[PDB]
């Protein structure tokens, strides 16, 4: 739905060349105006990154360079660094609508870490929130990579599907995941089993945890 | 309590005329500049874009209005109180066209003539392409007697691809900010390369806003700049009605502070090309020999490609050197053209191109005349003189075919020697030499204070020569055992 | 040094009106166009409206035209922008950021951005968070004792233990957003299951939308 | 002969104005008939042109709003030096 089309995501290993196309039209790239790009790092506003094509401002090393030909434009990063990690935008001037749009936006990955099991830990309700007449399950999932787990809970053995809801991982300020799954239930239920258990699976391997109304 | 721009034109030792705007419309109610400031009715502008244009919002005086102020500004003017009429060639949008500007040009030129013969600055803070018409009106107007004074540019950019930037007899002006470094707008800024003549505060200058008749507002640009010059030229003219337009820039050019812009800034190619002055009002109201140095044009990787340098008409063109950054050249020669002598300079049949670079002097009175001789194959090379009696030398050039090698000028015995000779009332020149065995990249020498360098050149006989040029009163010869030959001139 | 910040963003219910400003410093406002930039949370950049540097070019994306009103006041070096009949749609991070104006000659780079201004359209009121004990388990090496923070909005909540004293081995989590439209997270910190029992623990919960702070102590079971 | 000439930079461009610039020592009459020339050899072509200016005192020539088919055809009248297409400028 943007005027200016990224792809959506780019990859690669510390070391490697990555390029990130940027295509408009004959109102805007086509039409003579530059592109430029800005870079921003996860919670933080954007910053120009290049300027008019292919300039770099003070600080912007020379890894990165861009180029315009037609009604397209290029980032190029050579020797990808961990910091490259962040979304980047591409944005030029459209005649028809007056003002200067952005592409869509790109999510450039940063690959080749070590693999990294999750550490789970999960706590049943608290006595103070069963008194409020609420059950609340809350399976923590931390330190993992790749960043994609899938969370099934059990009662006693049998799957739970209703009262859950899980966040999508998340990076962690030491650059691995960490994503939590709660389980919500009425205080009956709750004491009415044996037990519950919070399931996660990483890469093929499931990780157990459970906890007893006992 | 004085803006850092006024303060920063006016040197240690610190004294009628119109000045023409033409730019925005412009408050002439406003306090800086009421009742010294007339309204023409003279206005021609496009369109504005409407569908960006709400005209209860827009401020359409804001441009000009700042910039009469920085003129004539009663509080923080440079030519406090000077008279100044105005043209509308931008809309409300800064926008104009070359047509309306010329239209502009001509009606000054119409005012000129039914008006009491008097000097007038023309300001034209503004920029297109490079426009052949444009360039020509302006200097249609130049030879009339009109100082023009113009922007630079704001794009970073070489100022020869701009019009009226690229107008030789016109006074093109770049921006520095209280660092006395580049202004920087945006990503891009001030404009520079041989076309720009000097430049000028051009960051945070306090000036007249129209937002109310004694508001005031900071505004950063070439046009600002431009401004500076405009008004210091009319305190010039203001003190020495007289004045022509050569005078006038030989002297902005003298009295300039010299070398406090950190070249870096440009890209490589254009430091030489760029004046390293910034613009300030002479200590004086008002004997002496100015000269300044003209680049050419690049002249292209071609076998047979030239490049000319000329001087203003007023001027005498008293040497003529050239300069390759590869070092493949045929060297220069002065020739008649027009009855006016240029400088030539040829290009190697391996070279990417070549610069002729004149030197061009305020000399009254002077009758000057080339003498060349042609290839000898002699011990002592090639050799010319000036024979005439009160004929001083001032300059040598040589040129030669092949491609591998007091008052007298001696050149390689296979190049044929150019000498410039000028006969004028207490015209004394002398030579200096320098020479370094190890050449680390440039050998130099100066005039000492007092004289005027007119003549720079190397010795002959060397491989590593990419060629010679003035810098102020300094010989420049650039290698890639070195003589660096200036030859330094004054009237007694 | 150049500098832009903007403020003024808040909750809003569908319907209502926000005033946005940005005030610039450390550079010559009146020799540059300004512009508003949102980003919904998780989303791609939005330009939003433009403003040359004597207000001779104004303009507008689609989306809000007719709604929003872009201004600016040189003399105060401030750019504001007008918001009116807002919408869900409208919720988003707005960034203000300059650009040198060269009167349509060239359209250059927004070189300089500020921070932003966070700016929630929704039918819902702020509403502060529960907070329960999440008690560490019976069991000597570590142990994991956090805290509960429950039903909250808008984000965010900040957490911390016995008032910034205890940093190491805490690990705040990101919220879920409940299909009940409240968030909800988890605070852990992981300890010397030796030290339960004398070191009391404490986290510190602040949500500012609703003015609420809450303290609450976690003891073993 | 005759040469045209426009802006390097294609979006300053403004197609469809021209400033025609006649031989110098051109007289004001002479500028006057031959832009009259130019408008009764386009009319008869089928095209509408507009003088909106003759020039006289800096530079002799006039200004002439007209479809660019017609440069072939103007840079062909007499006293021609060359003919520049119109074209933008900006405020610094
Ligand atoms: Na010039």
């Amino acid at each position: 739905e943007s005027v200016l089309t990224q792809p959506p995501s780019v990859s690669g290993a510390p070391g490697q060349r990555v390029t990130i196309s940027c295509t408009g039209s004959s109102s805007n790239i086509g039409a003579g105006y530059d592109v430029h790009w800005y870079q921003q790092l996860p919670g933080t506003a954007p910053k120009l990154l290049i300027s008019g094509n292919s300039n770099r401002p003070s600080g912007v090393p020379d890894r990165f360079s861009g180029s315009k030909s037609g009604t397209s434009a290029s980032l190029a990063i050579t020797g990808l660094q961990a910091e490259d990690e962040a979304d980047y935008y591409c944005q030029s001037y459209d005649s028809s609508l007056s003002g200067s749009v952005f592409g869509g936006g790109t999510k450039l990955t940063v690959l080749g870490q070590p693999k990294a099991a999750p550490s789970v830990t999960l706590f049943p309700p608290s006595s103070e929130e069963l008194q409020a007449n609420k059950a609340t399950l809350v399976c923590l999932i931390s330190d993992f990579y790749p960043g994609a787990v899938t969370v099934a809970w059990k009662a006693d053995s049998s799957p739970v599907k209703a009262g859950v809801e899980t966040t999508t991982p998340s990076k962690q300020s030491n650059n691995k995941y960490a994503a939590s799954s709660y389980l919500s239930l009425t205080p009956e239920q709750w004491k009415s089993h044996r037990s519950y258990s919070c399931q996660v699976t990483h890469e093929g391997s499931t990780v157990e945890k459970t906890v007893a109304p006992t | 309590s004085i803006p850092w721009n006024l303060e920063r034109i006016t040197p240690p030792r610190y004294y009628l005329v119109e000045v023409y705007l033409l730019d925005t419309s412009i408050q002439s109610d406003h306090r800086e500049i009421e009742g010294r400031v007339m309204v023409t009715d003279f206005e021609n502008v496009p369109e504005e874009d409407g569908t960006r244009f709400h005209r209860q919002a827009s401020k359409c005086d804001s441009h000009g209005t700042h910039l009469a102020g920085v003129v004539s500004g009663r509080d923080a003017g440079v030519a406090k109180g000077a008279s100044m009429r105005s043209l509308r060639v931008l809309n409300c949008q800064g926008k104009g066209t070359v047509s309306g500007t010329l239209i502009g040009l001509e009606f000054i030129r119409k005012s000129q003539l039914v008006q009491p013969v008097g000097p007038l600055v023309v300001l034209l803070p503004l920029a297109g392409g490079y426009s052949r018409v444009l360039n020509a009106a302006c200097q249609r107007l130049a030879r009339a007697g009109v100082v023009l004074v113009t922007a630079a540019g704001n794009f970073r950019d070489d100022a020869c691809l701009y019009s009226p930037a690229s107008a030789p007899e016109v006074i093109t002006v770049g921006a520095t900010n209280a660092q006395d470094q580049p202004v920087t707008l945006g990503t891009l800024g001030t404009n520079f390369g041989r076309c720009v003549d000097l430049f000028a505060p051009g960051e945070d200058i306090i000036g007249a806003s129209s937002d109310c008749s004694t508001c005031f507002v900071s505004q950063s640009g070439t046009s600002q700049a431009a401004a500076h010059v405009a008004g210091i030229a009319a305190m010039m003219l203001s003190a020495e009605p007289e004045l022509t337009l050569a005078e006038l820039r030989q002297r902005l050019i003298h009295f300039s502070a010299k070398d406090v812009i950190n070249e870096a800034w440009f890209p490589e190619d254009q430091r030489v090309l760029t004046p390293n002055l910034v613009a300030a009002l002479p200590p004086s109201t008002h004997w002496q020999l100015f000269c300044r140095t003209v680049w050419s044009a690049h002249s292209g990787p071609t076998r047979m490609a030239t490049a000319i340098a000329r001087c203003a008409p007023d001027e005498e063109l008293l040497s003529c050197s050239s300069f390759s950054r590869s070092g493949k050249r045929r060297g220069e020669r002065m020739e008649a053209q027009g009855g006016k002598l240029v400088c030539r300079a040829h290009n190697a049949f391996g070279g990417e191109g070549v610069y002729a670079i004149a030197r061009c002097c305020l000399l009254p009175q002077a009758a000057c005349s080339v003498h060349t001789a042609p290839p000898a194959e002699a011990s002592m090379g090639t050799r010319v003189h000036c024979h005439q009696q009160g004929h001083v030398l001032t300059g040598c050039s040589s040129h030669w075919e092949v491609e591998d090698l007091p008052n007298q000028c001696v050149g390689h015995r296979e190049a044929s020697i150019h000498a410039s000779c000028c006969h004028a009332p207490g015209l004394e020149c002398k030579v200096k030499e320098h020479g370094i065995p190890a050449p680390q990249g440039q050998v130099t020498v100066a005039c000492e204070e007092g004289w005027t360098l007119t003549g720079c050149s190397a010795l002959p006989g060397t491989s590593h020569v990419l060629g010679a040029y003035a810098v102020d009163n300094t010989c420049v010869v650039r290698s890639r055992a070195v003589t660096a030959v200036a030859i330094c001139c004054r009237s007694r | 040094e150049v500098q832009l910040v903007e403020s003024g963003g808040g909750l809003v219910k569908p319907g209502g009106s926000l005033r946005l400003s940005c005030a610039a410093s450390g550079f010559t406002f009146s020799s540059y166009s300004m512009n508003w930039v949102r980003q919904a949370p998780g989303k791609g950049l939005e330009w939003v409206s433009s403003i040359s540097s004597s207000s001779s070019y104004i303009s507008y994306a689609d989306s809000v035209k007719g709604r929003f009103t872009i201004s600016r006041d040189n003399a105060k070096n401030s750019l504001y922008l007008q918001m009116n009949s807002l919408r869900a749609e409208d919720t988003a991070v707005y960034f203000c950021a300059r650009d040198y104006d060269f009167w349509s000659a060239y359209y250059d780079a927004f070189d300089v951005w500020g921070q932003g201004t966070m700016v929630t359209v929704s039918s819902a009121s702020t509403k502060g968070p529960s907070v329960f004990p999440l008690a560490p388990s019976s069991k000597g090496g570590t142990a994991a004792l956090g805290c509960l923070v429950k039903d909250y909005f808008p984000e965010p909540v900040t957490v911390s233990w016995n008032s910034g004293a205890l940093t190491s081995g805490v690990h705040t989590f990101p919220a879920v957003l409940q299909s009940s439209g409240l968030y909800s997270l988890s605070s852990v910190v992981t300890v010397p299951s030796s030290s339960l029992g004398t070191q009391t623990y404490i986290c510190n919960v602040n949500h500012k939308p609703s003015n609420t702070k809450v303290d609450k102590k976690v003891e073993p079971k | 002969t005759a040469t045209f000439h426009r802006c390097a930079k294609d979006p300053w461009r403004l197609p469809g104005t021209y400033v025609v610039v006649l031989k110098e020592e051109t007289h004001l009459s002479q500028s006057e008939r031959t832009a009259r020339r130019l408008q009764a050899q386009a009319a008869r072509r089928g095209y509408l042109t507009k003088i909106l200016h003759v020039f006289h005192g800096l530079l002799p020539g006039f200004l002439v709003k007209m479809s660019g088919d017609l440069l072939e055809l103007a840079l062909k009248l007499p006293h021609v030096d060359y003919i520049e297409e119109d074209s933008s400028v900006f405020a610094q």
